[PDB]
């Protein structure tokens, strides 16, 4: 995953090498949710770059919500096999 | 996985069972609950059930051995466990192999005793 | 002679695989290799007649079995002998149906593909697809 | 039998660190954060096991289709590195944090805890057995 | 006068204009062929197709066209057929399995299936024991979807089976198959169930054999034959006429299909 | 001299459960879809 | 895949023509017969004893409902009920029940107006999802259609992987036929036959 | 009401159970 390493490089430069990440930074991680389609991803994103950075490039939040659309349309918001409804005794526990 | 199941249930029964005696040996047996008369006699008949005539003590006591499958063992216990058998005499598990031994040897007391009332009945 | 005892008594049908999996060409030739033909008819021949004819008999039906049930239904009705041609007719008439469909670049490369899947040789497919170019026209 | 607030959570704790195979970072510290912010204070403790397994592989709100969240479902696994960089108490994630584990506390005692405890027959009461087990060896 | 019916079910033009002038070279125009879709006797039916009628699909190996591969091989292979219903409407062999899980009620159609294998066990014992053979091997397919046609089939024809005598071993298509081919001397009587595959696998045989010609047992009672190919469709034509009455006639096309499968009505 | 091989032993064929995109049009037939898949591993593991 | 096949794989459409019109009357036709089968009978017929549409029921539900507002005062839902109240509910109960039998699926007052239970929870939500996956499949189905794309689904499959794997190419050639054969079908039925 | 509206190795044992009861219950009797 992409978006896992970069994650944790961030985490590299904050917590360890004591250096904020800037808007860039930021900037890379939005375009990588954009490009893979990760939109729930690009949401968080998106609200951690207003509250720290000088808020998202508008672009990207369009890109997002249009990626979002298009998996409600196609009906891939959610993995298929959890809106399958089980009961106490049907829930295959492995 | 069944296998597992039914070896911790019986290690559950046996040592509620040891438990229980411990109370019976103060309070009484008529202070136990429902619950636990159903635990102690189930677990009675399981400490019986657990003795098997070997085969090589055929000469010397007489009785024919048994060779119980691990197939039959797991369904003769689980079965027991869940009070399908609460109704056969709790000497019938005793030195008896496989669950089938135990029903031969239920029948087999059934019509044993049948003689003894119709002789103290009758006489 | 382990190897060809094991193969005879295979092909009579006295012992069966451990699973006792169908006795087919693909899997004779997965085990005891690719040329158990050539190697079981040279030890077939110090045997005595009887036996040198059932080996015959059986091979013939396992190459036979080297065709699919629904290939020997539509292919195989007018006699085995007879089989190999009309399949060849058969899949040569695909080929040309498919060229006709999608173009000839597209088949090249599907023919590419179906080769290497079929474990075609290279030459054997470029004798396919010239042949079925040329009945093309 | 005097149960105060530490003695609850503490007896919950105790039941969650049962484990067989190793837990992923979010599943784990997730679980933590809902037990230590009281939510399994309905779900018996036997029960435990079962109200983590449906957190962390299934997903109640979306079954019950009763979902409000953004980003916030257990099944999006690149939140890990989200949840190691801002803080499960950041305010990114902590407000869709506390509403899928309210939502996933409510469906499991309107419709699973309550079944739970309305079983008395001897097969059922194995087949619960059964299914407690598999969730103690998995999650 | 007389007449020959023509059945096509799933053949090529080629095949059964071949038939045609076999026919009417042969025959000489006594007797007329005329095409329909349906008969119970004086039939001959071309294509892999099962036409409407039908109830018993035997099939066996006759002497005079043994394939040299095939020389002293002895095994009749029946395939039971349940009625047949219009294209459009859904086959007994699959309402019989879907309506059950549907939740449908399927006694009717039980009925119909249960009076289909007694037929066709019938004939496979009677066949059985004819022949002299002492057990039977019933073919079902093991997929999971035929999962109530195939019980049905062997708790009945074990049933009548057994009340006749005779033993029955119950195998799967893939096995049977491959022995058929390989190894059918192994293999005396053998019944199928009424599957699609079932109906490929005798397709198979009777073509790997060498080219023969099937025998439908019809709800009306008689037998009518069936082919596929160019040998296998004169050799129906030559057991047809045999039927009729004709000796040389029949002789003649048995003849001729031996020496020239593809192209026999030039070769007599 | 030891034992070579077992010349009559072949590795079963290893199934594999066919795996459909998941779209809506899975989810409206995820039992037929399911069915077909059971169907595929039954053949696969008898051979037709 | 040891060994080398007898012959090469082609696509099995020997059915080249296969109009979609066709396929879809065979499955309207097979799904009617079936829906007969399984309900048996359409029921007796019932003759009204009063004539007058939905649209004017719920107007004369609406105006009687619409005099009593000011009277009709809200309470707590572990109160008792007022008259007002349980004219309401009935009423609207009734009206909500037949416009959801109807077609009419306008949750957000059949949410409000029916649940009473939870198995009624349960149950509208079934149905909710229902409805709209069926919306979803067919303007895919319709979107599919106009770009091209076989009408039926096709499994995320590799052949070429699939082909190496499995050591007999018959159950292989077998899987390609059967899918490739679904691929070229349309599996919808004409909905204004099972409407009616 | 609509569910009241709608409708071999294990049965040797459920045989000799039933079977090893009824004369339990039938010694009680007489």
């Amino acid at each position: 995953s992409k978006f896992c390493a970069m994650m944790d490089l961030l985490e590299e430069m904050q917590h360890r090498n004591r250096l904020k990440p800037n808007e860039e930074s930021w900037t890379w991680v939005m375009k990588e949710c954009v490009k893979s389609g990760q939109f729930r991803l690009g949401y968080c994103i998106q609200q951690v770059m207003e509250t720290e950075c000088k808020g998202c490039p508008a672009d990207l939040v369009k890109a997002n919500e249009a990626n979002a659309q298009k998996a409600k349309t196609e009906g891939k918001e959610h993995p298929g096999h959890l809106s399958q409804q089980a009961g106490l005794f049907d829930v295959k526990v492995e | 996985v069944d296998h597992y199941n039914v070896a911790q249930d019986v290690v559950q029964m046996l040592t509620k069972y040891r438990e229980l005696q411990d109370i019976i040996a103060v309070l009484g047996i008529d202070e136990l609950s429902e619950e636990d008369k159903l635990i102690v006699d189930r677990a009675r008949k399981l400490v019986k059930f657990l003795s098997q005539p070997f085969q090589v003590a055929e000469v010397f006591t007489g009785m024919t051995g048994h060779y119980v499958q691990l197939d039959d063992t797991i369904d003769s216990f689980s079965g027991l466990l869940m009070g399908t058998y609460d109704q056969v005499p709790e000497m019938a598990f005793y030195m008896v192999g496989g669950i089938n031994s135990v029903l031969e040897k239920a029948k087999k007391m059934a019509e044993e005793a049948a003689e003894l009332e119709k002789m103290r009945r009758a006489r | 002679s382990t190897k060809m005892q094991t193969l005879h008594k295979l092909l009579t049908g006295e012992v069966s695989f451990k699973n006792k999996a169908p006795v087919k060409d693909c899997n004779i030739v997965h085990q005891f290799g690719e040329n158990w033909a050539t190697e079981l008819s040279a030890y077939a021949k110090t045997l005595p007649a009887e036996q040198q004819k059932i080996i015959v008999r059986q091979i013939a039906r396992v190459k036979l079995t080297r065709y699919t049930v629904a290939e020997l239904a539509a292919y195989c009705g007018d006699g085995p002998a007879l089989l190999d041609e009309t399949a060849r007719a058969a899949n040569i008439e695909q080929g040309v149906a498919f060229v006709k469909a999608k173009g000839v670049e597209a088949f090249e490369k599907y023919v590419a593909e179906e080769s290497t899947n079929a474990n075609w040789k290279p030459e054997e497919a470029k004798k396919f697809i010239e042949d079925v170019k040329a009945k093309a026209k | 039998q005097v149960q105060t607030i530490p003695m609850i959570r503490g007896a919950r704790f105790v039941a969650l660190f049962n484990q067989k195979q190793p837990s992923y970072f979010m599943n784990a510290i997730v679980s933590l954060y809902a037990c230590l912010n009281g939510y399994l204070d309905d779900v018996k403790v036997q029960y435990v096991k079962f109200y983590e397994y449906l957190l962390v592989h299934r997903d109640l709100g979306i079954m019950y289709g009763t979902a409000k969240n953004k980003f916030f479902y257990m099944y999006v696994q690149e939140l890990n590195y989200l949840i190691r960089f801002f803080t499960l108490n950041s305010p990114i994630l902590h407000g869709e944090l506390e509403e899928m584990l309210k939502q996933h506390t409510h469906l499991f005692l309107q419709h699973y805890q309550s079944k739970m405890n309305a079983i008395k027959s001897e097969k059922d009461v194995k087949a619960l057995k059964n299914l407690l087990y598999s969730c103690k060896r998995a999650v | 006068s007389k007449q020959l019916t023509f059945i096509s079910a799933g053949a090529t033009a080629a095949v059964l204009q071949s038939a045609s002038a076999i026919v009417s070279k042969v025959a000489g125009g006594r007797v007329q062929t005329k095409t329909a879709k349906e008969a119970g006797r004086h039939a001959v039916v071309v294509g892999p197709e099962t036409p409407i009628g039908v109830h018993t699909a035997v099939t066996e190996v006759p002497k005079s066209a043994q394939d040299p591969l095939f020389s002293g091989v002895s095994t009749v292979v029946v395939r039971a057929v349940l009625p047949r219903a219009a294209p459009d409407s859904v086959q007994l062999r699959d309402a019989l399995d879907v309506y059950a899980s549907a939740g449908i009620d399927t006694k009717e159609e039980v009925r119909s299936a249960t009076e289909a294998f007694k037929k066709s066990a019938e004939v496979a014992v009677g066949k059985a024991k004819a022949k002299g053979v002492k057990r039977i091997v019933l073919v079902v397919k093991q997929a999971s979807k035929h999962n109530c046609i195939n019980e049905l089939f062997k708790k009945i024809s074990t049933e009548t089976i057994e009340s006749a005598g005779l033993t029955t071993e119950v195998v799967g298509t893939a096995a049977v198959a491959n022995q058929l081919i390989v190894n059918p001397e192994s293999l005396g009587v053998v019944l199928l169930n009424d599957v699609a595959a079932t109906e490929q696998i005798e397709l198979a045989f009777a073509g790997v054999v060498g080219g023969v010609s099937r025998v439908y047992h019809t709800v009306e009672g008689g037998k009518i034959s069936a082919g596929h190919s160019f040998k296998s469709v004169a050799l129906a034509v030559a057991q047809e006429l045999r039927e009729l009455g004709l000796s040389s006639e029949a002789d003649k096309v048995e003849a001729a299909a031996s020496k020239n499968p593809r192209a026999v009505v030039s070769a007599l | 001299r030891a034992d070579e091989v077992d010349y009559t032993n072949l590795p079963a064929p290893k199934p594999q459960k066919t795996v459909w995109d998941d779209n809506i049009e899975t989810e409206v037939l995820r039992k037929y879809l399911d069915g077909l898949s059971q169907y595929d591993m039954e053949e696969a593991k008898y051979g037709v | 895949i040891s060994g080398v096949s007898p012959l090469l794989y082609f696509p099995p459409t020997t059915t080249s023509t296969t109009n979609r019109e066709d396929q879809i009357n065979k499955n309207t036709n097979i799904a009617i017969q079936m829906i007969k089968r399984y309900k048996g009978e359409v029921p007796p017929h019932y003759t009204r004893k009063s004539s007058a549409t939905i649209e004017q029921v719920e107007k004369e539900i609406d105006a009687l409902l619409g005099g009593a507002e000011k009277l009709r005062k809200t309470s707590t839902d572990d109160q008792p009920m007022d008259k007002l109240t349980l004219m309401e509910r009935c009423l609207r109960h009734a009206l909500w029940s037949y416009h959801k039998e109807e077609g009419r699926y306008d949750f957000d007052q059949i949410g409000r107006w029916v649940v009473y239970t939870p198995e009624d929870e349960v149950k509208l939500a079934q149905l909710k999802r229902e409805v709209e996956a069926k919306e979803k499949l067919a303007a895919l189905r319709k979107r599919r259609e106009e770009e091209g794309l076989p009408g039926g689904p096709v499994p995320r499959i590799n052949w070429p992987q699939e082909y190496s794997s499995f050591i007999d190419r018959e159950p292989v050639v077998a899987k390609r036929i059967r899918y490739d054969t679904l691929a070229s079908t349309t599996l919808e039925r004409d909905e204004k036959q099972i409407e009616s | 009401e609509a569910a009241e509206r709608n409708p071999t190795g294990d049965n040797a044992r459920d045989r000799l159970l039933k079977e090893v009861l009824a004369l339990q219950a039938r010694i009680n009797q007489r």
